[PDB]
């Protein structure tokens, strides 16, 4: 199995359904036609406060193929469709196709600019077992961040120093603590295609 | 900072 409780096995397609009950799934998703992913829906954040995190069962890196009606095939759809199906809120509950790689499927580039004293990079974060999850970024601030960078991306290092699993003190505090050279290492989801187009 | 509600750097 029933997808209100199933188990979700590595490396299988599994149909869930999830309670959600006018309260906000509260995930990052990334993907989009026009987005720097393009082969897949992936959820690169989930908030403790929302019903993702309250049904238990989904980690980042999940790949999301189907909401409700809707396969997610996001060569066809734009970044903001795909993120804005997962911001609507649903009033009762939402079925979910998931597939969780094992080994997980990624991308890991790095990003280095000269930051100018007091001209922040224009990034909002949150921390996770993987590093920062970028929620939002302020476009024109630094031209590597627009080419290189968007929301859902996860930095894994700044400046030496490894994200991962950090209090949101200690993340913000490094990277307000840099006035010079940065030096950035990002994961980002590249799951293999598993959807069609309508 | 802190603008409309979030924290950036």
């Amino acid at each position: 199995q029933e997808p209100a409780t199933a188990e979700i096995k590595p490396n299988k397609k599994i149909l869930i359904e999830l309670k959600v009950e006018k309260k906000p799934m509260g995930v990052i998703v990334c993907g989009g036609k026009n987005n720097h992913v393009t082969t897949g829906c992936v959820i690169t954040h989930v908030y403790p406060e929302g019903q993702v995190a309250a049904d238990k069962r989904l980690k980042i890196f999940d790949h999301i193929c189907d909401i409700n009606g809707t396969p997610i095939h996001v060569g066809s759809m734009t970044t903001l469709k795909v993120h804005q199906l997962f911001h609507t809120t649903y009033e009762k509950a939402v079925t979910l196709t998931v597939f969780r790689a094992d080994p997980p499927e990624l991308e890991k580039f790095n990003v280095d600019l000269m930051k100018k004293a007091g001209k922040e990079l224009g990034l909002s974060l949150s921390p996770n077992e993987i590093g920062c999850t970028i929620a939002d970024l302020i476009q024109g601030q630094y031209p590597e961040i627009d080419s290189k960078l968007q929301r859902g991306d996860i930095i894994t290092k700044f400046n030496g120093d490894a994200l991962e699993g950090l209090p949101f003190q200690v993340c913000y505090a490094l990277f307000k603590g840099a006035n010079g050279k940065v030096s950035m290492e990002v994961t980002r989801p590249k799951p293999t295609l598993r959807t069609e187009a309508p | 900072a802190l603008r409309n509600g979030q924290y950036w750097v």
